[PDB]
Protein backbone atom coordinates (compact mmCIF):
# COMPACT_ATOMS: atom_id res chain seq x y z
CA UNK A 1 0.00 0.00 0.00
CA UNK A 2 2.97 2.29 0.60
CA UNK A 3 4.47 1.10 -2.70
CA UNK A 4 1.12 1.78 -4.37
CA UNK A 5 1.09 5.26 -2.85
CA UNK A 6 4.52 6.10 -4.33
CA UNK A 7 5.97 8.63 -9.76
CA UNK A 8 3.89 5.45 -9.54
CA UNK A 9 0.81 7.29 -10.85
CA UNK A 10 2.24 6.68 -14.34
CA UNK A 11 3.21 3.06 -13.59
CA UNK A 12 -0.27 1.79 -12.70
CA UNK A 13 -1.91 3.97 -15.35
CA UNK A 14 0.46 2.47 -17.92
CA UNK A 15 -0.44 -1.09 -16.88
CA UNK A 16 -4.15 -0.22 -17.02
CA UNK A 17 -3.75 1.27 -20.50
CA UNK A 18 -1.93 -1.89 -21.61
CA UNK A 19 -4.75 -3.99 -20.15
CA UNK A 20 -7.42 -1.97 -21.93
CA UNK A 21 -5.33 -2.18 -25.11
CA UNK A 22 -4.95 -5.97 -24.88
CA UNK A 23 -8.66 -6.31 -24.09
CA UNK A 24 -9.58 -4.15 -27.10
CA UNK A 25 -7.32 -5.82 -29.66
CA UNK A 26 -8.09 -9.33 -28.41
CA UNK A 27 -11.82 -8.56 -28.49
CA UNK A 28 -11.60 -7.27 -32.07
CA UNK A 29 -9.64 -10.39 -33.04
CA UNK A 30 -12.41 -12.53 -31.53
CA UNK A 31 -14.96 -10.54 -33.53
CA UNK A 32 -12.82 -11.27 -36.61
CA UNK A 33 -12.75 -15.04 -35.94
CA UNK A 34 -16.50 -15.14 -35.21
CA UNK A 35 -16.94 -14.26 -38.90
CA UNK A 36 -15.06 -16.25 -41.60
CA UNK A 37 -12.11 -17.59 -39.58
CA UNK A 38 -10.32 -19.10 -42.58
CA UNK A 39 -9.65 -15.67 -44.07
CA UNK A 40 -8.47 -14.23 -40.75
CA UNK A 41 -6.78 -17.51 -39.75
CA UNK A 42 -5.39 -18.63 -43.15
CA UNK A 43 -4.90 -15.29 -44.95
CA UNK A 44 -2.19 -16.18 -47.47
CA UNK A 45 -3.65 -19.49 -48.68
CA UNK A 46 -7.13 -17.92 -48.96
CA UNK A 47 -5.87 -14.94 -50.94
CA UNK A 48 -7.09 -15.34 -54.52
CA UNK A 49 -10.67 -15.87 -53.28
CA UNK A 50 -17.43 -12.28 -61.51
CA UNK A 51 -18.80 -15.14 -63.59
CA UNK A 52 -17.03 -17.81 -61.59
CA UNK A 53 -17.51 -21.44 -62.63
CA UNK A 54 -14.46 -22.80 -60.79
CA UNK A 55 -16.81 -23.69 -57.92
CA UNK A 56 -17.27 -27.41 -57.25
CA UNK A 57 -20.48 -28.27 -55.39
CA UNK A 58 -19.29 -31.73 -54.35
CA UNK A 59 -16.04 -30.32 -52.95
CA UNK A 60 -18.06 -27.99 -50.72
CA UNK A 61 -20.22 -30.93 -49.66
CA UNK A 62 -16.98 -32.73 -48.80
CA UNK A 63 -15.85 -29.72 -46.74
CA UNK A 64 -19.18 -29.58 -44.89
CA UNK A 65 -18.90 -33.23 -43.85
CA UNK A 66 -15.23 -32.68 -42.96
CA UNK A 67 -16.22 -29.97 -40.45
CA UNK A 68 -18.51 -32.45 -38.68
CA UNK A 69 -15.75 -35.04 -38.31
CA UNK A 70 -13.31 -32.28 -37.34
CA UNK A 71 -15.63 -31.44 -34.44
CA UNK A 72 -15.54 -35.13 -33.53
CA UNK A 73 -11.75 -34.80 -33.21
CA UNK A 74 -12.14 -31.81 -30.88
CA UNK A 75 -14.43 -33.77 -28.55
CA UNK A 76 -11.94 -36.65 -28.43
CA UNK A 77 -9.24 -34.10 -27.59
CA UNK A 78 -11.37 -32.71 -24.75
CA UNK A 79 -11.66 -36.17 -23.18
CA UNK A 80 -7.88 -36.61 -23.30
CA UNK A 81 -7.16 -33.33 -21.51
CA UNK A 82 -9.74 -34.05 -18.81
CA UNK A 83 -8.09 -37.38 -17.97
CA UNK B 1 8.99 40.38 9.75
CA UNK B 2 7.33 39.77 6.36
CA UNK B 3 6.40 41.47 3.08
CA UNK B 4 2.77 42.58 2.84
CA UNK B 5 2.94 43.88 -0.73
CA UNK B 6 4.87 41.30 -2.79
CA UNK B 7 2.64 38.96 -4.82
CA UNK B 8 3.84 35.55 -6.06
CA UNK B 9 1.48 34.75 -8.95
CA UNK B 10 2.25 31.17 -10.01
CA UNK B 11 10.98 19.13 -27.55
CA UNK B 12 10.99 19.72 -23.79
CA UNK B 13 8.40 22.50 -24.11
CA UNK B 14 6.07 20.21 -26.09
CA UNK B 15 6.03 17.37 -23.53
CA UNK B 16 5.61 19.45 -20.36
CA UNK B 17 2.90 21.74 -21.72
CA UNK B 18 0.94 18.97 -23.46
CA UNK B 19 1.30 16.74 -20.37
CA UNK B 20 -0.05 19.54 -18.16
CA UNK B 21 -3.00 20.11 -20.50
CA UNK B 22 -3.96 16.41 -20.59
CA UNK B 23 -3.60 16.21 -16.80
CA UNK B 24 -5.97 19.18 -16.64
CA UNK B 25 -8.23 17.42 -19.17
CA UNK B 26 -8.05 14.29 -17.02
CA UNK B 27 -8.99 16.35 -13.96
CA UNK B 28 -12.14 17.70 -15.66
CA UNK B 29 -17.87 15.43 -15.72
CA UNK B 30 -14.91 13.37 -16.91
CA UNK B 31 -15.27 11.00 -13.94
CA UNK B 32 -17.95 9.22 -16.00
CA UNK B 33 -15.91 9.35 -19.23
CA UNK B 34 -12.86 7.42 -17.98
CA UNK B 35 -15.03 5.09 -15.88
CA UNK B 36 -17.06 4.32 -19.00
CA UNK B 37 -13.93 3.49 -21.01
CA UNK B 38 -12.67 1.28 -18.17
CA UNK B 39 -16.00 -0.55 -18.00
CA UNK B 40 -15.86 -1.08 -21.77
CA UNK B 41 -12.32 -2.42 -21.42
CA UNK B 42 -13.30 -4.82 -18.66
CA UNK B 43 -16.32 -5.84 -20.74
CA UNK B 44 -14.24 -6.51 -23.86
CA UNK B 45 -11.67 -8.39 -21.76
CA UNK B 46 -14.42 -10.53 -20.19
CA UNK B 47 -16.30 -11.41 -23.37
CA UNK B 48 -13.12 -11.99 -25.38
CA UNK B 49 -11.75 -14.20 -22.59
CA UNK B 50 -14.94 -16.27 -22.49
CA UNK B 51 -14.82 -16.61 -26.28
CA UNK B 52 -11.23 -17.88 -25.98
CA UNK B 53 -12.40 -20.37 -23.36
CA UNK B 54 -15.10 -21.44 -25.85
CA UNK B 55 -12.57 -21.98 -28.68
CA UNK B 56 -10.17 -23.86 -26.39
CA UNK B 57 -12.88 -26.55 -26.24
CA UNK B 58 -14.48 -27.86 -29.47
CA UNK B 59 -13.87 -24.91 -31.82
CA UNK B 60 -15.89 -26.36 -34.70
CA UNK B 61 -19.14 -26.04 -32.75
CA UNK B 62 -18.34 -22.49 -31.61
CA UNK B 63 -16.68 -21.63 -34.95
CA UNK B 64 -18.99 -23.51 -37.37
CA UNK B 65 -22.30 -23.55 -35.45
CA UNK B 66 -24.82 -23.89 -38.28
CA UNK B 67 -23.03 -26.63 -40.26
CA UNK B 68 -22.36 -28.59 -37.04
CA UNK C 1 -1.64 26.99 2.85
CA UNK C 2 -4.13 24.62 1.20
CA UNK C 3 -4.38 26.50 -2.08
CA UNK C 4 -7.06 25.41 -4.55
CA UNK C 5 -7.11 26.48 -8.19
CA UNK C 6 -10.15 27.33 -10.29
CA UNK C 7 -9.89 28.09 -13.97
CA UNK C 8 -9.08 31.81 -13.85
CA UNK C 9 -8.67 32.28 -10.09
CA UNK C 10 -7.10 30.69 -7.02
CA UNK C 11 -8.51 30.25 -3.51
CA UNK C 12 -7.23 29.50 -0.01
CA UNK C 13 -8.97 26.52 1.56
CA UNK C 14 -7.02 26.90 4.81
CA UNK C 15 -3.98 28.64 6.30
CA UNK C 16 -2.56 26.75 9.29
CA UNK C 17 -0.15 28.85 11.38
CA UNK C 18 1.69 27.70 14.50
CA UNK C 19 4.64 28.75 16.66
CA UNK C 20 7.68 26.50 16.96
CA UNK C 21 9.89 26.66 20.08
CA UNK C 22 13.48 26.98 18.83
CA UNK C 23 15.36 24.28 20.79
CA UNK C 24 18.37 24.84 23.03
CA UNK C 25 20.89 23.33 20.60
CA UNK C 26 19.87 25.55 17.69
CA UNK C 27 20.15 28.66 19.88
CA UNK C 28 23.55 27.89 21.39
CA UNK C 29 25.25 26.48 18.29
CA UNK C 30 23.75 28.31 15.28
CA UNK C 31 22.19 31.61 16.37
CA UNK C 32 24.63 32.52 19.14
CA UNK C 33 27.73 30.84 17.71
CA UNK C 34 27.22 31.39 13.97
CA UNK C 35 24.47 34.01 13.65
CA UNK C 36 22.36 31.85 11.32
CA UNK C 37 19.11 29.97 11.83
CA UNK C 38 17.83 26.70 10.38
CA UNK C 39 14.91 26.23 7.98
CA UNK C 40 13.29 23.21 9.68
CA UNK C 41 11.07 23.21 12.77
CA UNK C 42 10.48 20.13 14.93
CA UNK C 43 8.42 20.21 18.12
CA UNK C 44 5.83 18.51 20.29
CA UNK C 45 2.18 19.48 19.77
CA UNK C 46 -1.14 17.83 20.71
CA UNK C 47 1.06 14.98 22.01
CA UNK C 48 2.05 14.21 18.39
CA UNK C 49 5.63 15.03 17.44
CA UNK C 50 5.75 17.14 14.29
CA UNK C 51 8.42 18.22 11.80
CA UNK C 52 8.16 20.92 9.14
CA UNK C 53 10.26 22.16 6.20
CA UNK C 54 10.52 25.57 4.54
CA UNK C 55 8.91 25.69 1.07
CA UNK C 56 8.80 21.87 1.29
CA UNK C 57 12.53 21.91 0.57
CA UNK C 58 15.69 20.44 2.06
CA UNK C 59 17.20 21.63 5.33
CA UNK C 60 19.31 24.78 5.08
CA UNK C 61 20.99 27.17 7.52
CA UNK C 62 19.80 30.66 6.61
CA UNK C 63 21.19 34.14 7.20
CA UNK C 64 19.53 35.98 10.09
CA UNK C 65 18.44 39.35 8.68
CA UNK C 66 17.58 42.37 10.83
CA UNK C 67 13.86 43.09 10.98
CA UNK C 68 12.75 46.03 8.87
CA UNK C 69 12.40 49.37 10.61
CA UNK C 70 9.54 50.31 12.94
CA UNK C 71 8.88 52.98 15.54
CA UNK C 72 8.81 52.34 19.31
CA UNK C 73 9.84 48.69 18.96
CA UNK C 74 12.76 46.60 20.16
CA UNK C 75 15.08 44.83 17.74
CA UNK C 76 14.22 41.67 15.84
CA UNK C 77 15.72 39.36 13.24
CA UNK C 78 14.17 37.00 10.70
CA UNK C 79 15.33 34.84 7.78
CA UNK C 80 12.40 34.61 5.33
CA UNK C 81 10.61 37.67 3.97
CA UNK C 82 7.80 36.00 1.99
CA UNK C 83 5.33 33.14 2.30
CA UNK C 84 5.41 30.02 0.13
CA UNK C 85 2.32 28.87 -1.75
CA UNK C 86 2.30 25.91 -4.14
CA UNK C 87 2.45 26.39 -7.88
CA UNK C 88 -0.76 25.93 -9.84
CA UNK C 89 -2.15 22.66 -11.13
CA UNK C 90 -5.80 22.88 -12.08
CA UNK C 91 -8.68 21.60 -9.93
CA UNK C 92 -6.50 20.27 -7.11
CA UNK C 93 -5.63 20.80 -3.46
CA UNK C 94 -1.99 21.78 -2.90
CA UNK C 95 -0.29 22.51 0.43
CA UNK C 96 2.52 25.05 0.79
CA UNK C 97 4.70 25.50 3.87
CA UNK C 98 6.68 28.54 5.04
CA UNK C 99 8.92 28.60 8.12
CA UNK C 100 10.38 31.89 9.40
CA UNK C 101 12.96 31.96 12.20
CA UNK C 102 12.55 34.95 14.52
CA UNK C 103 14.83 36.21 17.31
CA UNK C 104 13.32 39.15 19.18
CA UNK C 105 14.30 41.13 22.28
CA UNK C 106 11.48 42.01 24.69
CA UNK C 107 10.75 43.47 28.12
CA UNK C 108 9.48 41.45 31.08
CA UNK C 109 7.32 42.42 34.06
CA UNK C 110 6.59 40.43 37.23
CA UNK C 111 4.58 41.47 40.26
CA UNK C 112 4.83 40.12 43.79
CA UNK C 113 5.25 37.26 44.76
CA UNK C 114 7.25 37.01 41.49
CA UNK C 115 6.47 33.33 40.88
CA UNK C 116 5.60 34.18 37.25
CA UNK C 117 5.98 37.09 34.85
CA UNK C 118 4.86 38.49 31.50
CA UNK C 119 6.52 39.65 28.29
CA UNK C 120 6.04 42.67 26.06
CA UNK C 121 4.04 40.48 23.66
CA UNK C 122 1.77 39.46 26.54
CA UNK C 123 2.90 35.88 27.26
CA UNK C 124 2.82 34.69 30.87
CA UNK C 125 5.86 32.58 31.73
CA UNK C 126 4.89 30.39 34.68
CA UNK C 127 8.23 30.43 36.47
CA UNK C 128 9.87 32.74 38.98
CA UNK C 129 12.42 35.00 37.22
CA UNK C 130 14.88 33.88 39.93
CA UNK C 131 14.37 30.11 39.76
CA UNK C 132 17.57 28.22 39.00
CA UNK C 133 20.23 25.94 40.46
CA UNK C 134 22.39 28.14 42.74
CA UNK C 135 21.75 28.88 46.44
CA UNK C 136 18.31 27.42 47.05
CA UNK C 137 17.00 28.60 43.69
CA UNK C 138 15.25 25.23 43.31
CA UNK C 139 13.04 26.53 46.15
CA UNK C 140 11.50 29.00 43.70
CA UNK C 141 8.38 28.22 41.68
CA UNK C 142 8.23 26.70 38.21
CA UNK C 143 5.14 24.84 37.02
CA UNK C 144 7.25 23.57 34.11
CA UNK C 145 8.86 20.17 33.63
CA UNK C 146 12.42 20.52 34.89
CA UNK C 147 13.89 19.42 31.56
CA UNK C 148 12.58 22.51 29.77
CA UNK C 149 14.66 24.87 31.93
CA UNK D 1 -16.05 24.87 5.78
CA UNK D 2 -14.57 21.44 5.05
CA UNK D 3 -17.67 19.45 5.96
CA UNK D 4 -17.35 15.66 6.16
CA UNK D 5 -20.33 13.32 6.24
CA UNK D 6 -20.68 10.12 8.24
CA UNK D 7 -23.67 7.85 7.89
CA UNK D 8 -26.08 9.52 10.33
CA UNK D 9 -24.07 12.61 11.27
CA UNK D 10 -21.92 15.36 9.76
CA UNK D 11 -18.65 16.87 11.00
CA UNK D 12 -16.56 19.98 10.41
CA UNK D 13 -12.98 19.16 9.46
CA UNK D 14 -12.02 22.84 9.30
CA UNK D 15 -13.53 26.33 9.18
CA UNK D 16 -11.19 28.85 7.51
CA UNK D 17 -12.19 32.48 8.17
CA UNK D 18 -10.40 35.56 6.86
CA UNK D 19 -11.03 39.28 6.40
CA UNK D 20 -11.08 40.80 2.91
CA UNK D 21 -10.22 44.48 2.41
CA UNK D 22 -13.00 45.95 0.26
CA UNK D 23 -11.14 47.79 -2.52
CA UNK D 24 -11.46 51.47 -3.39
CA UNK D 25 -13.48 50.90 -6.57
CA UNK D 26 -16.14 48.78 -4.86
CA UNK D 27 -16.58 51.42 -2.14
CA UNK D 28 -16.85 54.45 -4.42
CA UNK D 29 -18.95 52.89 -7.20
CA UNK D 30 -21.21 50.29 -5.53
CA UNK D 31 -21.57 51.02 -1.80
CA UNK D 32 -21.46 54.82 -1.95
CA UNK D 33 -23.01 55.29 -5.39
CA UNK D 34 -25.54 52.43 -5.46
CA UNK D 35 -25.85 51.20 -1.87
CA UNK D 36 -25.13 47.57 -2.81
CA UNK D 37 -22.12 45.34 -2.24
CA UNK D 38 -20.60 42.56 -4.34
CA UNK D 39 -20.47 38.84 -3.49
CA UNK D 40 -16.85 38.19 -4.52
CA UNK D 41 -13.70 39.00 -2.54
CA UNK D 42 -10.25 39.30 -4.12
CA UNK D 43 -7.16 40.31 -2.16
CA UNK D 44 -3.48 39.75 -1.49
CA UNK D 45 -2.55 37.33 1.31
CA UNK D 46 0.65 35.43 2.19
CA UNK D 47 2.02 36.96 -1.05
CA UNK D 48 -0.44 34.76 -3.01
CA UNK D 49 -3.31 36.58 -4.69
CA UNK D 50 -6.64 34.99 -3.79
CA UNK D 51 -10.22 35.21 -5.07
CA UNK D 52 -13.37 33.89 -3.38
CA UNK D 53 -17.05 33.46 -4.29
CA UNK D 54 -20.19 33.40 -2.15
CA UNK D 55 -21.75 29.91 -1.85
CA UNK D 56 -19.40 28.92 -4.71
CA UNK D 57 -21.77 30.79 -7.03
CA UNK D 58 -21.52 33.45 -9.73
CA UNK D 59 -20.78 37.09 -8.99
CA UNK D 60 -23.77 39.15 -7.84
CA UNK D 61 -24.33 42.64 -6.45
CA UNK D 62 -26.30 42.22 -3.23
CA UNK D 63 -28.56 44.52 -1.22
CA UNK D 64 -26.85 46.06 1.82
CA UNK D 65 -29.12 45.31 4.78
CA UNK D 66 -28.97 47.17 8.10
CA UNK D 67 -27.42 45.12 10.88
CA UNK D 68 -29.91 43.73 13.38
CA UNK D 69 -30.46 45.71 16.55
CA UNK D 70 -28.03 45.83 19.47
CA UNK D 71 -27.48 48.04 22.50
CA UNK D 72 -24.60 50.53 22.85
CA UNK D 73 -23.29 49.89 19.33
CA UNK D 74 -22.78 52.01 16.24
CA UNK D 75 -24.54 51.25 12.97
CA UNK D 76 -23.59 48.44 10.61
CA UNK D 77 -24.76 46.87 7.37
CA UNK D 78 -24.35 43.38 5.91
CA UNK D 79 -25.64 41.42 2.92
CA UNK D 80 -25.68 37.73 3.94
CA UNK D 81 -27.40 36.48 7.09
CA UNK D 82 -26.37 32.80 7.02
CA UNK D 83 -23.33 30.64 6.32
CA UNK D 84 -23.05 28.25 3.38
CA UNK D 85 -22.11 24.61 3.91
CA UNK D 86 -22.03 22.04 1.10
CA UNK D 87 -24.84 19.58 0.59
CA UNK D 88 -24.28 16.01 1.71
CA UNK D 89 -22.60 13.27 -0.29
CA UNK D 90 -21.54 10.33 1.83
CA UNK D 91 -17.96 9.69 3.00
CA UNK D 92 -16.44 12.72 1.28
CA UNK D 93 -14.76 16.05 1.96
CA UNK D 94 -16.75 19.04 0.70
CA UNK D 95 -15.80 22.72 0.98
CA UNK D 96 -18.39 25.48 1.37
CA UNK D 97 -17.69 29.21 1.09
CA UNK D 98 -19.61 32.16 2.53
CA UNK D 99 -18.73 35.82 1.92
CA UNK E 1 1.53 -34.12 -31.22
CA UNK E 2 4.00 -36.34 -33.09
CA UNK E 3 4.71 -33.50 -35.57
CA UNK E 4 15.22 -35.09 -39.22
CA UNK E 5 15.32 -36.76 -42.64
CA UNK E 6 11.55 -36.95 -42.95
CA UNK E 7 10.11 -38.52 -46.10
CA UNK E 8 6.64 -39.18 -44.67
CA UNK E 9 5.55 -35.88 -46.25
CA UNK E 10 3.03 -36.17 -49.09
CA UNK E 11 2.98 -33.16 -51.42
CA UNK E 12 -0.42 -34.00 -52.90
CA UNK E 13 -1.97 -34.33 -49.44
CA UNK E 14 -0.81 -30.81 -48.62
CA UNK E 15 -2.22 -29.60 -51.94
CA UNK E 16 -5.49 -31.26 -50.90
CA UNK E 17 -5.36 -29.45 -47.55
CA UNK E 18 -4.71 -26.09 -49.25
CA UNK E 19 -7.77 -26.48 -51.46
CA UNK E 20 -9.78 -27.68 -48.45
CA UNK E 21 -9.05 -24.41 -46.63
CA UNK E 22 -10.53 -22.45 -49.53
CA UNK E 23 -13.76 -24.45 -49.50
CA UNK E 24 -13.80 -24.28 -45.69
CA UNK E 25 -13.83 -20.49 -46.00
CA UNK E 26 -16.75 -20.88 -48.39
CA UNK E 27 -18.61 -22.66 -45.58
CA UNK E 28 -17.91 -19.78 -43.19
CA UNK E 29 -19.38 -17.24 -45.61
CA UNK E 30 -22.52 -19.36 -46.01
CA UNK E 31 -22.74 -19.50 -42.21
CA UNK E 32 -22.48 -15.70 -42.01
CA UNK E 33 -25.46 -15.30 -44.35
CA UNK E 34 -27.55 -17.64 -42.19
CA UNK E 35 -26.88 -15.72 -38.98
CA UNK E 36 -27.66 -12.38 -40.62
CA UNK E 37 -31.08 -13.59 -41.74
Amino acid sequence: SGVSSFFGALAVGLLVLAGLAAAFFAFRYVMRLQSNPMKALYPLTTKELEEGGDFDEAKLAEAREMIRYMALVSAMERTEHKA
Amino acid sequence: FADIDTVIHAVMGIVGGVVSAVSGVSSFFGALAVGLLVLAGLAAAFFAFRYVMRLQSNPMKALYPLTT
Amino acid sequence: SQVWFGHRYSQFMGIFEDRAPVPFEEVIDKINAKGVCRSTAKYVRNNLETTAFHRDDHETDMELKPANAATRTSRGWHTTDLKYNPSRVEAFHRYGTTVNCIVEEVDARSVYPYDEFVLATGDFVYMSPFYGYREGSHTEHTSYAADRF
